């Protein structure tokens, strides 16, 4: 059981690449968060019900995952640091103008490897990156109108 | 029996992480600053093991209890003096943390750091009243034990601040006749 469940890259509303090992509902909830997600650089969490939610935007590219709420978040952060500078290095500035899902033929599968990598077991810059991200609370709505969970199946993939 | 909520905010405070904390605890579901994981380990203890120096005079600022005692009768000094945490064991010392304290071992937070070989906190302790000649339950005393692991930054540190070299543990030796036969320990321990 990998504790990294969900991975992605976006541009504001826009998902270029994405990969999950397991069954659930994590487009639903992740275009959700995407939508509330200001384009000025930023750093967040949020917490729902078992599961916590990560991101990074910046020079307006999204680095998004979802994972147990028994991962520390240290480890998540540098999961998406380094999600990211792959991210970057590798497109460059393509992805300002990039359609929808256009890198995730290429990226999916280093987004498979990275949260693999992660999710399987310490620096202080690592802790230190922690310093003012806020951990909040996030109104999610499902189908017919009640709060939305998130519901995988580990069971899955 | 559900101890999954104090699991997490001491996952958070293991890790360094603030904000997490601050969430968990709702600063500026029944957790509180000073609850107990099943051990006894309250956060305050656990920032100290892990040497979560930022963590602390928040914890103390909202109420963190300094002498709160572990399972083993440990106090958060204890574990950051065994892992060497200087700003935390400085931290906690200027909150009025109690030096002499000993746990069920009947070990002290000097005997920690010098059995540990953390010569950086000796003279910190010493300067906030650690008894340099207090002896655990093996009748050990911090300099016995410094001897035994062979710290000898640590035995010139607390030979240097005067600590008898005549107390008798518990099988009768000293510190003398527990260093090597020629170890330069041993010359430190003539003069």
């Amino acid at each position: 059981s990998m504790a990294i469940l969900f991975a992605v890259v976006a541009r504001g509303t826009t998902i270029l690449a994405k990969h999950a090992w397991c069954g659930g509902n994590f487009l639903e909830v992740t275009e959700q968060i995407l939508a509330k997600i200001p384009s000025e650089n930023n750093k967040l969490t949020y917490s729902h019900g078992n599961y916590l939610f990560h991101y990074i935007c910046q020079d307006r590219i999204v680095y998004l995952c979802i994972t147990d709420d028994d991962f520390e978040r240290s480890r998540a952060f540098s999961f998406l640091n380094e999600v990211k500078k792959r991210f970057q290095t590798t497109y460059g500035s393509r992805a300002q103008t990039a359609l929808p899902y256009a890198m995730n033929s290429e990226f999916s599968s280093v987004l498979a490897a990275q949260l693999k990598h992660h999710s399987e077991n310490e620096t202080q810059a690592q802790v230190d990156e922690l310093k003012g991200i806020m951990v909040r609370n996030i109104d999610l709505v499902a189908q017919r109108g009640e709060r939305l969970e998130l519901l995988i199946d580990k069971t899955e993939n | 029996k559900d101890y999954r909520e104090v699991e997490k905010l001491l996952r958070a405070v293991a890790d360094g992480d603030l904000e997490m904390v601050r969430y968990l605890l709702e600063w500026t579901s029944g957790l509180g600053v000073n609850v107990t994981s099943q051990d006894g380990s309250s956060p305050l203890h656990v920032a100290a093991l892990h040497g979560r120096a930022d963590l602390i005079p928040l914890l103390l600022k909202h109420g963190a209890n300094a002498g709160a005692r572990n399972a083993d009768q440990a106090v958060p000094l204890h574990l950051a003096c065994q892992q060497g945490h200087f700003q935390v064991v400085k931290c906690l010392l200027d909150s009025n943390a109690k030096p002499n304290k000993k746990d069920l071992s009947g070990n002290t937070p000097l005997i920690y750091a010098c059995s540990g070989g953390h010569h950086e906190l000796v003279a910190l302790l010493l300067q906030h009243g650690a008894s340099i000649n207090a002896s655990n339950n093996k009748g050990n005393t911090a300099l016995h034990e410094a001897v035994i692991e062979k710290h000898v930054f640590v035995v010139e540190l607390l030979l240097l601040h005067g600590a008898s070299v005549q107390v008798l543990n518990k099988r009768q030796r000293t510190a003398v006749d527990c260093a090597e036969q020629n170890s330069k320990i041993m010359e430190l321990l003539q003069v």
